[PDB]
RNA sequence: GCGGGGUGGAGCAGCCUGGUAGCUCGUCGGGCUCAUAACCCGAAGAUCGUCGGUUCAAAUCCGGCCCCCGCAACCA
């Protein structure tokens, strides 16, 4: 199973599904017929096996399947880990679904369009999201390059060298790519080899899941005698699955109330691939024994998945401590925020989920939300992500951390 | 073969007869339920041509002359009312299963037609009836149907067992769950309530039941009688919603 | 830190059409 | 996975309940009109997806295999 979760952040059409498609060949189907005339609309998903040429000469080295007599020669590629990816958008109303994408992540992957004005919209909104979570592991990515002058991929290296800079990134390297014709994609392959380190996670720790699409397998027709279960799909955070434990789901099933669901992991599948436990890093998809009524077209969306008989909250009034953001690096105009007013509906990110609620106390980084829809924190440390309906569309305007 | 019980059909009658034989002028057609009396058929009579004065097309007509002396017969199509040509259009089918009856039986037998048509069907002329009928109720009800008529009992069973188809019906149900273990119960109430259903309303042919939506399903039951459709179908569909309604999975048609 | 990047985009440019 | 349709060139009825393939256009010819395909007349032209079975007989009833359009949904 895969060991970790990158993220391939952007604004839109810069092409991030395309660079998926170098790096492991899969497409995200770009589907509901829609995503095919339109654009990514769920996030993507994908993973690969990273080998590495020992026996010769780096970037190239990297590899992408058991074999190294492509470059160099034979000595069949040592395996280093495998890894997987999370497409996400790259429009800037699908900004709540990004958000929500990044509490599975455990790094990420900037591509930015070597044809198209530096900081565009989404580009900037993606990148202060990154910084304000916690995303802190990051490689910028220089996409169209096949389509410019040798000059123009270097100045644009020069906005970059230079937006990178007060910011928090460092030594963000930048590397260049053709997503389109895989150029120099190997060279990705070993920054990502370097700065996207695997996070060590202890197991001991409670059994702990986010939610980000569910579905029901059953094709259309296949009698009753063989419906298979319910599935539900996400990344784990903290602990570990196994093959016939007992589990619920947060908030779960509502009435106005909200509670939880019970049912035995029917089964567990990586990729295509089924196996008997599963760990941190990755998507899963858990066949379970519910009614698949339960989780069609994604309905358990935003929910978390504990142990059962386990000790997570399901508020309905949230104490957020908070900090804003001076501009709104999301809309094409950059207007400075305004500070919060009570009785106001903000979209409230939390973890995978994604809920609105309205403002009943207001401090200097302290207020009180009532939520619609409950959250399930399972932790003191649950991040959180503040957004508010600008000019019709939402955006991205502060953050902090929730508190019980 | 479809023995006549007379030499010359009665003059202006209406049969099924076949072209056998285009010729300049006419042609000659065989009365099929005159031994295939063979006869003749005058253009004056007929009317793209082609098709009903084809090799073997078996037409119906209305016979213009019998000449009882020389034994030769016209016939004309022209003729043929459109409301003879409906009612002796049915007779038949009938007339035709009698042929293959018979037809396979003194084979069996190891026969003739003749003495099938002679005995089986001319006696069965009698007891008032298209012979086939007298069969129908016969193989329902009982040999003694083919007895009473003085039916030499040779060919009583072997025509009876040489004597003796789908229609399908389905429904849009829900089925909504929230049980630890859902599929399960679904799986079960399904397989309990679709129960001893091939004997109650009894032998249909086949029944299948699948999700078409995510709560939506589809029921189907695809039998032999119609009105034996909903009979089981409907009873399913009661006992999907009681065991449904007795064991935590709500269930309702649309 | 430049000449990583610069060498990076030399070895792109020089794998064309 | 069910459907829904498949028919002269075109647009399609006919298929239930089997018995010379119908329309409308277009073509073509001729007609009529002062000139118009405006009308009148004629021809041509569909072995009615495919493969097969039943049938005396099928475009029609029966089933495998295709070709678009509605349903469903990226099916871990
Ligand atoms: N010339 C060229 N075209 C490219 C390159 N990368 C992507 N494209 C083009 O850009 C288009 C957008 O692809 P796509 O991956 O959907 O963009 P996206 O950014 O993933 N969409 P979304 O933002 O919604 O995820 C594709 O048609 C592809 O042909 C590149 O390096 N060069
Ligand atoms: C499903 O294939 C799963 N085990 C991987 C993440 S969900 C797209
Ligand atoms: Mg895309």
């Amino acid at each position: 199973q895969p060991e970790v979760n990158i993220g391939v952040v952007g604004h839109v059409d810069h092409g991030k599904t395309t660079l998926v498609q170098a790096i492991t060949g899969i497409w995200t189907s770009k589907h509901s017929e829609e995503l095919k005339r339109g654009m990514t609309i769920k996030l993507g998903y994908a993973e690969t096996n990273i080998g590495v040429c020992e026996s010769c000469k780096k970037p190239e080295a990297y590899v992408t399947e058991p074999s190294c007599k492509s470059c160099g020669s034979d000595d069949e590629p040592k395996f280093l880990r495998r890894i997987s990816f999370i497409d996400a958008p790259g429009h800037e109303v699908l900004m709540a679904t990004m958000l929500s994408g990044a509490a599975l992540m455990d790094g990420a992957i900037l591509v930015v369009a070597a044809n198209e004005p530096f900081p565009q919209p989404q580009t900037r909104e993606h990148f202060v999201a990154l910084g304000i979570i916690g995303v802190k592991n990051l490689i910028i990515v220089q996409n169209k390059v096949d389509v410019v002058s040798k000059e123009e991929a270097l100045s644009q290296y020069r906005q970059i060298k230079q937006f990178t800079k007060g910011t928090w990134a460092e030594n963000v390297p930048i590397i260049p790519v053709s997503a389109l014709h895989k150029i120099n994609i190997d060279s990705l392959i070993e920054g990502i080899e370097e700065y996207i380190k695997t996070p060590y996670r202890d197991l001991s720790q409670k059994p702990v899941m986010l939610v980000i699409r569910s579905f029901d397998v059953n094709k259309p027709g296949t009698q009753f005698n063989e419906l298979k279960g319910g599935v539900i799909g996400g990344s784990i955070i903290q602990g570990l699955f196994k093959v016939d434990q007992e589990i619920k789901v947060l908030p779960g099933l509502r009435v106005v109330s909200y509670e939880p669901i019970f049912t035995k992991i029917s089964s567990i599948r990586f990729g295509d691939e089924e196996f008997k436990e599963a760990k941190p890093g990755g998507l899963v998809a858990i066949g379970t024994y519910l009614d698949p009524s339960l989780t069609k077209a994604d309905n358990l969306l935003g929910s978390i998945i504990t142990l059962a008989d386990a000790e997570v909250p399901v508020l309905w009034n949230i104490r957020i401590k908070y900090n804003l953001l001076e501009r709104v690096v999301g809309a094409k105009e950059m207007l400075k925020v305004d500070p919060i007013r009570a009785k106001e509906t903000l979209m409230l990110s939390v973890g995978s989920s994604t809920t609105l609620g309205i403002v009943t106390s207001v401090k200097k980084d302290e207020i009180e939300v009532e939520l619609r829809r409950p959250v399930a924190v399972w932790s003191n440390n649950i991040r959180t992500v503040i957004s508010r309906q600008i000019a019709g569309r939402w955006r991205m305007i502060g953050w902090g951390l929730v508190e019980i | 073969m479809i023995y006549s019980r007379s030499k010359l059909p009665s003059e202006g009658e209406i049969l099924i007869a076949t072209v056998k034989q285009v010729f300049d002028y006419g042609s000659y057609v065989s009365l099929d339920e005159y031994g295939g009396l063979q006869a003749f058929l005058p253009w004056s009579e007929v009317s793209n041509i082609r098709d009903v004065l084809k090799e073997n097309r078996k037409v119906i007509v209305k016979v213009i002359r019998v000449d009882r002396r020389k034994g030769t017969v016209d016939v004309s199509l022209k003729k043929v009312t459109d409301d003879e040509r409906r009612k002796k259009n049915l007779q038949w089918k009938k007339i035709q299963r009698l042929d293959k009856i018979l037809e396979l039986v003194s084979q069996k037998l190891k026969l003739s037609e003749k003495d099938a048509w002679e005995q089986v069907a001319w006696k069965l002329e009698a007891k008032y009836g298209d012979p086939i009928t007298a069969i129908e109720k016969a193989v329902k009800e009982g040999e003694k149907i083919l007895i009473d008529a003085g039916v030499p009992e040779i060919w009583v069973k072997p025509l009876l067992e040489e004597a003796s188809r789908k229609v399908k019906m389905s429904g849009l149900i829900t089925v909504r769950t929230n049980e630890p273990l859902g599929v399960e119960k679904i799986k079960e109430v399904i397989s309990k309530a679709l129960e001893n259903i091939e004997q109650d309303y009894e032998s249909l042919l086949n029944i299948k039941i699948y999700t078409i939506g995510a709560p939506r399903y589809r029921v189907d039951v695809v039998g032999t009688n119609p009105k034996e459709a909903s009979e089981a179908l409907n009873q399913i569909i009661s006992n999907l919603i009681k065991i449904g309604k007795e064991e935590n999975v709500d269930i309702s048609v649309v | 830190s430049e000449k990583e990047y610069v060498e990076m985009l030399d070895r792109l440019y020089s794998k064309l059409p």
